[PDB]
Order: structure tokens, then sequence, then C-alpha cells
């Protein structure tokens, strides 16, 4: 993964199998299981795939018990560290600090991967596509941030991704950049690696697809029609991945949109506020029938 | 019954005595070509009328044309029915819902 | 908006009628004469209304309490 | 032995029961008002009406396919049993549109069509909703075999989609009540393949899940089968004239086969002919008007080779499928397009919603009233 | 993948009988000559081919491989030799060694007629294992070998001599051109795959590569081995990890073979499953030509796209390897991309497809006319500006899911209402 | 609906499980108890009839009903009014 190409490591992990292997390997291959989890979700951020590189931090990221792994672990912290004679074992295993991988970094990985995804998706859902949410995933990490109303300027890394979220709910993605970027030159973040301005040119080029994305999302409730010139130049885009963008959205959320290529124009006329409330009307009712036929799955 | 008119005339026993015997058979077959052409064409030609008709001179042409009322058009067609009143769409032209599904949701 | 054609179309009519109109104003005279023969005839009734209320008022202190 | 023998006793019982029928129906108002006056039962006298006829039409299959020439049992049904229950006085009640409902399902089976206008004029009654399911299953039978296809499909959608207020109840359906509602379904299914374009309204009668299976049937036939066909024809021709039941297979009996043969035939070359037409039906109408080239690659489409296009144009247009003006001059062939719309059912929909409510009010109220 | 790890600790150390070498310093279409070059070595030898990739592009080098087998025809391959002038004074082991052979087959032949006319069950098994090493020594003589093994097959160590001689029956007669005793040993083979043997690492990968070489070519009804080797050992678009894959091939075929037999619905699991696994994702970035098909489609390109597959309707035109269907391929490659492209559009002119293509815009009309004739397109056209235009624009979704909702549940409140 | 599914998780799938369990066991032992069939059977917190929710919940609907009803009849007669207003 670090020092060939990122298709040998998977093409390796999916070759190997070693699930079964860890259960029976004991703490210290579990501790490199751990080691080679963290670092292929790093290097698939590095290539820029936002879903592989949050799908290989998950096992991570749904423990809150990281900070135990590398040695970091409190006696009391929920309620189960103990006791202390069995932890100065474990404080002489794990682990040395040139070994260290950054979790606060990990997060950032993590949460950023997951923001590029949700963030498109709540809004094509909730503006009456609603009919995929995922209880637990990005929208719980966001919400503890969400809900303060005293949160304005940030100095810490998860209030940094707040601000970022704030950003892109409303889509203006040179601010989007800017806050994403300056904030980890400031903080010391985008120096650890010499990938940093490809990695920045990736998830550049991410916020310019999924902020064109959201704003096709929310003005599709008031578009008639679009013309693609305006989107090339307006998200500083070639017509190429312009044509991209716009086609695998109609193709793969199935939109009613007529789209011509060759006269670079999107015909719709989707609108409405009352087909709006029309349609979540319907699934609160279609909610009232699953229910109704859940009931009688219970009683027979 | 499948609109091969043409065929028919041409397949037809002309010295057989029992077509001869059905009063009024050789008016009735024109009358039902006739009454497809005028339910289906604006607009006929001259020479088709007469192909679809068992081929008629143009003296026995008019005996069969001035018996719908059909009138000459130029170069060098006849005139069976008009173009907008062999449209008169009964769909789409509609939604006078309102007054009956009004009533029945009254109360 | 919902409800404006219904509203604006009565306010209009009502406000044309009710500003000027002597039709409107004959009416009324007609009305107020209906309404001092109410009053005139509910004088009446209210000096024997005192005389039941009273007695009224006060056997429902006693009968309710 | 056994079976015959039965249909025996069933021919002695409904002869006697006939023969009594005849007899004292047209002054017995001492016998009528005893019977009106004392019970507090009455669905029973409707459902022996229909048994009987269902019963009749399954025992008459049996001895028709067996004996295929000169026999005695449609002239004996007929002229006697279906003529004398016919002619005489109904009983006070939906008893004469009963009586009239197996003279005309004997009628149908017969195929000799035509006097429904006689029995729809002499059918003034109130339709209390059975009553208007079997008018309408056999009112739809009847447009099916005039070949009016635009009117057989609304008849045949509101006794498939069967919401036609019925309240039934006391086992009235009645032991074929799936194989009908599919008798229906199967010329809904027919009448959809001629039609279609147009309906847009299939969705009320059949569930999508027939809807798509009829639409790749009705895709395919239109484009090159046979099998379709085959399987349509199969199955839609052992619905169409109702025999109710068969017999059973051997080698020795010819008989049966008779009655099939003759059966296989008449449905045969009339649905061959309007199979056809429901080919030719299937070119969309892209754009209302032609020059030469455009009429030319209509020509190709049509037919080829080469000689004699043109000429079975004509034929295949005169069929039905186009009304046109034509110019010699400009040489431009002037058409309409054939159109239809949508939200039409929902009006339908937003009323029967209402009376399902109020029947399901009325049902736990009825409840209700036992624990008071 | 189980197996997949099997091949991990391996790493391409694959057993076959030329090793390595295969005629060098090869000019046109570098990808297709490479090609041919695994597919040698992994066929243990082709011959015929040689023909074809010479035929392609002249190549002196088959002269190379062609002289050092001598059971393709010895005859054969001394003419080939002394038409070219090859000056070898090294052909004296065959006169020997085919009289040694001709005394073998007779002395054999003898008792071939015995033991049938016997019948007798030592008599033909020793008779048998007695033939077995002559047919292994030689099968040119390859009646003889099928003759051998229309009956038994089976010799004391059955496993390895059954599925050696089917493989080798195979080959010989898909070599010869005997296409029923080669769609009777793919059939063989297939059931003889299940059982199976050790299944030490290479031998599994063998068996796969041996499957991909009967089912590659196309005789007569491949798209049924196509299903049957897809489903086999659960959908792969090459069936080997390890970064040198390179078969490379196989994808191309397999996709025109589900176009042209099977509607399209269909090739968006394709798309996933088969193109946008690892296993095609190295294949991709070793084949252009290959990657322009998959590239174009999955980005949904109109006039980028479609000059560049015309540019690839030129190399595959030009391609010289069996595969029968090839204007097949192009033809549904025109239409699908097309059928892609008209799935959400607006409109198309009916020249601006003709001139892309180099077609005329009257053939480019009865072209777009027959998409209409098959219902691969709704449309109308435009008879007056010459454009074709779609509008599937779908105006209410609420009565289809109205349709669902209260067909179930008021029927079960029907049904409720009986006891 | 997640009140009426918390209730029938209790009375239904509890029950089906300790029946299919129970005939496993086989739910009779002659010489002495029966004691993991002692164990079998104590009452979830709703075993039965949680209408102090439930009844409070339909006066609720009934009041979103009346709601939906006095909405639907507003809306009857102001599509009236609109229609009655511009077609003269």
């Amino acid at each position: 993964y670090l020092h060939s190409r990122w298709y040998q490591a998977r093409d390796l992990m999916l070759m190997s199998h070693l699930q079964d292997n860890i259960q029976h390997a004991d703490p210290p291959v579990q501790i490199l299981y751990n080691r080679t989890m963290v670092q292929l979700g790093i290097c698939a951020f590095r290539q820029g795939l936002t879903k592989d590189a949050h799908n290989a931090l998950l096992d991570i990221q749904s423990s809150g018990r990281a900070k135990e792994l590398l040695g970091q672990g409190l006696l009391l912290r929920s309620l189960q560290e103990r006791n202390q004679e069995q932890e100065k074992v474990e404080r002489r295993r794990q682990v040395p600090f040139h070994l260290h991988i950054n979790l606060e970094l990990l997060e950032c990985v993590y949460l950023v991967s997951a923001m590029l995804l949700e963030i498109p998706y709540m809004a094509a859902h909730e503006s009456d596509a609603r009919r995929r949410m995922i209880s637990k995933q990005f929208h719980h990490q966001l919400r503890v941030g969400e809900r303060q109303p005293l949160l304005g300027p940030p100095e810490s890394m998860r209030e940094h991704v707040v601000a970022a979220s704030k950003a892109m709910k409303m889509g203006d993605w040179k601010t989007c950049h800017s806050f994403i970027i300056n904030e980890k030159m400031n903080g010391k973040v985008w120096d650890l690696f010499p990938e940093a301005d490809k990695v920045r040119t990736m998830l550049v080029r991410k916020i310019q697809e999924e902020s064109l994305r959201t704003y096709l999302f929310t003005y599709s409730s008031v578009y008639d029609s679009i013309s693609m010139e305006t989107l090339s130049d307006m998200f500083e885009l070639d017509l190429p991945t312009v044509h991209s963008i716009i086609s695998k959205m109609i193709i793969n959320e199935e939109l009613m949109a007529s789209l011509d290529q060759p006269t670079q124009t999107v015909v719709m006329h989707r609108t409405e506020p009352t087909a709006q409330q029309n349609l979540a009307l319907q699934l609160a009712e279609k909610l009232g029938s699953l229910v109704e036929n859940n009931e009688r799955v219970f009683d027979h | 019954e499948t609109c091969h008119f043409q065929a028919f005339w041409q397949a037809l026993d002309e010295n057989m005595d029992l077509l001869e015997g059905i009063t009024g058979f050789e008016d009735s077959v024109r009358k039902f070509i006739c009454h497809v052409v005028g339910i289906t064409y604006q607009h006929i030609d001259r020479w088709l009328l007469a192909e679809m008709l068992g081929d008629l001179t143009d003296s026995q042409l008019k005996m069969w044309m001035s018996k719908y009322g059909w009138s000459a058009d130029e170069s060098g067609q006849i005139f069976i029915c008009s173009q907008e009143e062999s449209i008169k769409p009964k769909n789409i032209v509609e939604k006078i819902d309102f007054d009956s599904v009004s009533s029945i949701m009254a109360s | 908006r919902n409800q404006l054609t219904a509203m604006s179309s009565v306010l209009a009519k009502a406000l044309e009628v009710i500003k000027p109109a002597h039709i409107l104003q004959e009416k009324e005279e007609q009305h107020q004469l209906a309404v001092t023969a109410y009053l005139k005839n509910s004088r009446k009734e209210h000096q024997r209304i005192l005389a039941r209320r009273q007695t009224i008022e006060e056997r429902k202190e006693r009968l309710e309490s | 032995q056994w079976l015959w023998d039965i249909i025996d006793e069933f021919i002695y019982q409904f002869q006697s029961f006939s023969q009594y029928r005849c007899k004292t129906a047209k002054k017995s108002e001492e016998e009528i008002d005893f019977l009106r006056s004392n019970p507090k039962i009455w669905n029973v006298h409707s459902v022996l009406n229909v048994l009987h006829s269902l019963v009749d039409k399954s025992n008459i299959n049996r001895q028709l396919e067996v004996y295929t020439s000169g026999g005695d049992p449609e002239s004996v049904a007929g002229e006697y049993g279906r003529h004398s229950l016919y002619k005489m006085l109904g009983y006070f009640s939906l008893v004469g549109l009963l009586r009239l409902h197996s003279l005309l399902g004997d009628y149908y089976q017969a195929i000799k069509v035509l006097e429904n206008i006689e029995l729809n004029k002499k059918s003034m009654y109130s339709r209390v909703p059975e009553c208007q399911v079997t008018t309408y299953y056999y009112v739809g039978f009847a447009y099916l075999m005039m070949r009016r296809y635009q009117d057989a499909i609304r008849v045949f959608a509101n006794i498939l989609l069967y919401i036609q207020r019925t309240k039934s109840m006391f086992q009235r359906t009645t032991y074929k009540y799936e194989m009908i509602n599919k008798q229906n379904e199967q010329m809904h299914a027919l009448l959809a393949i001629a039609l279609t374009m147009y309906p847009m309204r299939i969705d009320e009668s059949i569930h999508l899940q027939l809807r798509e299976k009829y639409g790749d049937k009705m895709l395919r036939m239109q484009k090159g089968d046979p099998q379709v066909y085959e399987e349509l024809f199969s199955y839609s021709c052992p619905k169409f004239l109702s025999p109710v039941v068969p017999n059973y297979d051997s080698v020795h009996p010819n008989y049966h086969k008779e009655p099939f043969l003759q059966q296989l035939k008449v449905f045969s070359d009339e649905v061959q002919q309007q199979a056809q037409l429901s080919t030719i039906r299937s070119f969309l109408k892209l754009y209302t008007t032609m020059p030469v080239a455009k009429l030319a690659g209509f020509l190709d489409l049509t037919e080829q080779e080469f000689r004699i296009q043109l000429l079975v144009f004509k034929h295949k247009m005169k069929n039905l499928v186009w009304t046109s003006g034509i110019s010699a001059l400009d040489g431009e062939f002037q058409s309409a397009s054939e159109v239809d719309f949508y939200i039409d059912k929902d009006m339908i929909h937003i009323a029967d919603t209402k009376v399902a409510r109020r029947y399901g009010d009325f049902f736990i109220r009825q409840i209700h009233k036992f624990e008071e | 993948y189980d197996l997949t790890t099997r091949i991990a600790h391996f790493l391409d150390r694959h057993l076959v009988f030329p090793l390595l070498e295969f005629l060098s310093v090869k000019e046109i279409y570098n990808e297709k000559e490479l090609l041919q070059g695994k597919l040698d070595l992994l066929s243990d030898t082709n011959m015929v081919d040689f023909a074809m990739d010479v035929y392609k592009n002249l190549y002196s080098d088959d002269i190379p491989h062609a002289l050092r087998e001598k059971r393709t025809t010895v005859v054969a391959q001394l003419k080939q030799l002394q038409a070219e002038t090859e000056p070898i004074v090294k052909m004296f082991e065959d006169p020997e060694t085919t009289r040694q052979m001709q005394s073998t087959r007779d002395g054999r032949m003898l008792f071939d007629y015995l033991a049938d006319k016997h019948g007798f069950r030592q008599e033909y098994l020793d008779t048998l294992y007695r033939y077995a090493k002559f047919q292994y020594e030689c099968g040119n003589y390859s009646g003889a070998a099928e003759y051998l093994y229309f009956f038994r097959v089976l010799v004391p160590a059955t496993d390895r001599n059954a599925l050696s001689s089917l493989w080798g029956k195979l080959a010989s007669e898909i070599l010869m051109q005997n296409w029923d005793a080669a769609m009777e040993d793919l059939t063989r083979l297939k059931e003889t795959i299940d059982n199976n043997s050790v299944s030490s690492p290479l031998q599994s990968l063998q068996q796969r590569t041996w499957l991909i070489h009967w089912s590659l070519f196309v005789f007569f009804n491949h798209p049924k081995g196509r299903d049957n080797i897809i489903d086999l050992f659960l959908y792969q678009p090459q069936y080997l990890n390890a970064i040198q894959t390179m078969c490379p091939h196989i994808l191309r075929y397999l996709t025109t073979a589900v176009i042209t037999n099977k509607d399209v619905r269909k090739r968006r699991q394709v798309l996933k499953d088969l193109v946008k696994v690892i296993q095609q994702e190295s294949y991709t970035y070793k084949d252009p030509i290959t990657e322009f098909v998959e590239c174009l489609y999955v980005n949904f390109d109109f006039d980028g796209a479609q000059k560049k597959l015309r540019e690839c309707e030129s190399v595959l035109v030009n391609d010289f390897f069996l595969v029968a269907c090839l204007e097949d391929f192009i033809e549904n490659a025109r239409l699908f991309i097309f059928e892609t492209f008209c799935r959400i559009h607006q409109c198309i002119s009916i020249n601006m497809l003709a001139d892309k293509l180099n077609m005329t815009p009257e053939e480019a009309e009865r072209w777009i006319v027959n998409l209409i004739r098959n219902a691969r397109l709704d449309a109308k056209i435009d008879s007056k500006l010459g454009h074709v235009v779609m509008g599937n624009n779908a105006v209410s979704p609420y009565q289809q899911v109205i349709e669902k909702t209260k067909s179930l549940s008021f029927r079960s409140q029907m049904l409720a209402m009986n006891i | 609906r997640n009140t009426s599914k918390q209730q029938q998780q209790k009375h239904q799938y509890q029950q089906r499980r300790q029946q299919e369990n129970m005939q496993r066991q086989s739910r009779g032992e002659p010489p002495l108890p029966e004691e993991d069939l002692s164990k079998l059977f104590k009452p979830p917190q709703p075993p039965a009839r949680m209408d102090s929710l439930l009844i409070a919940g339909q006066i609720n609907t009934y009041c979103q009903n009346i709601k939906e009803f006095t909405a639907q009849n507003l809306g009857k007669l102001f599509m009236a009014q609109a229609l009655q207003e511009y077609n003269n």
C-alpha cells in the first residue's frame, strides 16, 4: 500500500482472507491488523476513493476503544477499564511512539470521506427522494456539533468538520475548499505526505462534483430547465466531467429528466411545494401499511 | 372483411348464376367500399376510387361519386371529407369532473 | 393565495354597497324598526324576567349548594 | 355407472321441479305468502337457482360431448325447460333476473347471440350488486363476440376489479370464484393485446405483475410470435365458451374430440384475423405528416421485395388504422395520430376509498353491538 | 476468495511445456501479440494459429517453434522447413522412431481386434494398458486415440492420465478441425472437474485456463459455453489474481455473447461484477482498446465516445483471431452505445449521427426506425427538421404506489371479516 | 407504531420461542420437578393491554382526522369558488 501501488494492496488483502486467522493469532497480530487497516484507509484516501476509504476504517471508527490500542488508555473512561495489574502487561506491549499512527487524523479522513458521501445523500432524500436512510451513519457524528447554538469560529479538529459541514450545506465550493485546506496547513496536517497536492486536487474535484450535485438536488425544486455552460464555468469544470456528473445522477437515482448533450441543455420541470408534502404523506402512509402488515406477521 | 376489394373483384366467378340472383348485391358491395372510403379518406384519387370499386368508367364513376355527394377536386382528385371534420378527438378535451366529483365529495 | 378570490369578491361588493347605497339604508331603517319592535317588547319581558330570575337566583343558590 | 347415473338423478329432479314450477306459480299466492311470512332467512332461494344452472350446465356439457349429433339435450333443455322458465312471470324479488341469467348463459354457450336487445329491455328491475355482476359478465362476453374491444374491456374491468359493492357472504360466489376471476382476466388480457397503445386503463383491474407478464407477451406477439399466440389461444378457448367441466381421457371414445375440434376452428379463424390486425396496429404514428421519402420508409417497414408494397399498404391502411388526406400535386400524405389521457381512475378511487372506510366503520360498529 | 489465497503464495509459477519462449520482435498491435504469446505457452503450443499470426503481419520465426515438434504430422513440418530452406541436417530421429511406432501399432492392432472379439475383462484392460503407452507417445494416430478414448479412457492411475488424455484429445482435434470430437471433450472436460483430484495450487489454475482455451475461439453454440463458464467457479473476468493476469481478451467475447443472445438489463451486473472487480481493473490498464469500450460506456459521452468506438472498429475488423460473430459484435456495439445514450436523452439530429459514424442520413434514419421497430427506443421523429425527439418524463408516480398499498391491506381486512 | 411493535415482540415473539423450546424439552418430569419448567413463563412488562397509551393515541388520531376533514372542507369550497369566479 505505502511503497508500491494501491491495486497490489487490495489484490493481496482480497487473496489473503485473514479474518479467521486474526481471532486465533493473538493480540500482537491483531495490533498488526489494526496497523494495516489504518494504512489501507489512508492509502485509499490518497487515491481519492471516498467509499473505499470510509469502508476501510469502518471497524476502527465503529469502535470507541482506539485510544487503548495505541496504549493511551486510562483506568476509568467508561466504566470497564480494569485492573491496573493486567494493564501493566498491556502497556509493556503497546506501543513505541515512532510506530504510532495519529487517530485525530484518522477521524478527519473518515469524517471527510463520510461527509462527501452523505451530504448529497441527505439532500437528495429530504428534497423528496426519501427511501434509504441509515440509522447511525454520518448524521450521528455531525449531530453533536450540529446542535450547538454557541458554535461560531473553530479552534478544534471536530469544530472544523462542523464548519465544513455548514459550508457544504450552503454549497459554496471555494468556501468549502478554503476551510479544509487552510486550517490543515495552519494545524500541520497537510505537510505529512509528499502527495499533499495530489490529495488536495482529488478532494477539490470531489467538492466540485458534490457541490454541483447538491446544487442540482436543491434547485430541482424550482428549475424548469438548465444550461450546461453555466454549470461548467461556475463549478470550474470541463464539459466531459459535467456531462459525466449529470448523466450518472439522472441514470442511477432514476430521474425523469431529459438531457441534451449535443445542445448542452437539461429539461425537467419537477417543481413544487405541494408535491413534496404529498410524497412525505405518501411515505408516512406507506409506513402505516408496512406496520399494519407487520402486526399480522407477528400475530400469525 | 380484410378490405382486399381489388383481389375480390379479380377472384369472382363472372358466370355463376347464384351471384346474379342475389338482388342488389353489386350496389351493396360498392356501398360497403364507399363507406370505408367515406370514413377513412379526406380526398381520394380518381383512378384509386375506380380501382377500389371494380373498374368503373367515368360515366359509371359519377353514378357512384354523386351517389355520396362527392366533389371534383384539383389535379385531379375527388373530395370526400374535410381534414377538420375527420379528426374531432373526444379524448383530452374534458375535465368536467368537478361538478360530479364535488357533489359526491360534498359531505 | 388561499381564500383570497372569495374574500376579495365578497369585500369589494360589500364595500360598494355599504358605503353609499340607498337600498341598503332602506333595509337598515326597516331592520332598525324590527329591532325597536323586539326591544319595546323586550323591556316588558325584562321586568317579568327580573321577578323570574330573582326567584331562580335565590333558589339556585340553595338547590345547587 | 355413478357419474352418468347422478346426471339422470339431477335431470329427474330438474324435470320434476320444472313440472311443479310450471304447474303452481300462476295462481298460488296461498303457497307463496306462507313462504313470504314464516321464515327469517332468504338467501337460499338465490343460491338454488344459481346452483341449478351450474349443475345443469355441467350435466349438459358431458352429454353433448359423448353424443355428438342428433340427440335430445339441446332441444329438451331449450324448448321445455329454458323457454318455459323464460316465458312465465318472475317471482317478486330478483328471481326473474336469476332465471334470465341462466337463459342468457345457455344462449351464450349455444353461440346463438342476438336477443340481448330483447333481454335488456325486459330487465328494468333494480340491479342489486350480484345481479349487476352477472349482467356485466354476460354483457362483456356479448361485446367480445360482437368484436367491440373498447366496450368489452370496460365491462370486464368492473367485474375483474370486483369493487361492485357486493356483500356476499353466504357462499354465493361460488365454487369457481378464482376461475371466474381468471376467466374475466383472460378475456381482459386478449382485449389489452388488441387495444394497447391506448389504455392507460389496465392498472385498475389487473395488478402490476400480470401487466408485466401479458406486456412481455403482447410485445413479443406483435414482433414475432407464434408461441405467445399459441399460449394465448390454448388458455383462452378453454375459458371463452364456458363448458364448466370435462369428462375423462381414454383411447376408445372419439366424441369429446369432435366437440373440441369444432370449438378450436371457430375461435381460431376469427382470432387469427384479429391478431393480424393487432400486428398492423403495432407501429407507432411517429409524426402526422409524411412526404414521399417518409412514406417510402414506411413501405420498407411494411414489406419488401418489391412488388407489391403500395397495393397491400392500401389494404393494411383501410383495415381501420389510417384515416388520411392525399395530395397528388404536393406529394404529401397527411394523417392524424390518435390520443388518449390519464388521471381518470383517481376520481373513481376517491369515491370507493370513502365507501371502503365506511364499510369498515359499519363492520366494527356491528361487532360492537354484541358487547353493549 | 479461497482459491485466490492458493495462488497468492505461488505467484505465476505455472507449469507449461514451452517454458517461456515465444516468437520475438513483433510489430503490429502489441497487446494482441503479447496475448498470443501468453496463450501459446498456456495452450502448450498453437500450431494452426502460427499461420494466422503470419497472415496478419509477416514473421519468419514460427519456423523457430514449428521445427521442434513432430507429432502434428512429421511430413507437414518437414515440408514447412524445406519450403523455407532451413538446412537442418537433423531429421534422422523420425524414420527410426516412426518404424518402431508402425510395428507397435500393428502389434497392438492384432490384440485390439482380439480383445474386442473375446470381450474378456482382464484382456481388454491389459490391451488398453499396452495401448495407453503408445497413444501417449504418439497421437498422430489421432483416430486410434479417439477409438481408445471412446470406450474406457481410465487406466490404474486414473485422475492424471484421464485428465491429460481429455486435454490431449481436445487439443489434437481442435488442431485437426474435427469439431464434434472437440465439442465432445469440451463437454467431457467440464464434467471431469467436479470431483476433483488433489487440487494442488497450479492444477486448478491450469484447468481454468484449459476451459478458457476450448471456450474462446467459437465454432458452434459457444454462447452456451459462455453461460457455463461464467457461473462455473462464480463470475470472474479473468479467473486469477496475483497481478500478472492477462487472458486478456475473454471479456470482449463474453460481453457480445450476452448482448446478441440475451436482454441487456443485465449489463448493469456485468459493469459491477466483471468490469469493476480488481481482476479487470488489472486487465484494463493492459488493453486501451478494451478500456475505451468500458470507460466510454460508464461515463456516457456523446461524441468523443462514438468517434473512438468507430476508430476501435478499424482495429477490431483487422483482428485475425477466431471469434465467428465479428460484425454482430460491431453492429450491436453501435446499437448498445446509441441505446445507452438515448436512455436519458432529449433530442438527436439524424444528420449529426450520420456525419459522426460516416453513413448517409437516410441510412441513419432507417437505422433509428429499426431501434423503434424493435422497441429499443421510445420516440417521435420530426419530419421537417429531421430530428428524433424523446420524452419519457413520466408525470404522476402516485397511482402505482396507491395500487399496491390499498390492494393488500383492504383485501386483508376482508379476509379478517369471516371468523 | 413503535409502541405496538414493542408489545407484539413481547406478546407473540417471546411466547413463540418459549413454546418452541418447551416442545423441544418435552414437558413433564415424573419423579421430582420440573425445574426449568418452573422457570419458564414469567410476565414481561406488557403481557397485554397497554390501553393508557393506546386510547389516548386513538383520541389524538381522531383529532387529526377532524383536522384533515376541516382542511378538506376548506379545500372543497375554495376549489369551487376559484373555478366559479374565473369562467365568466
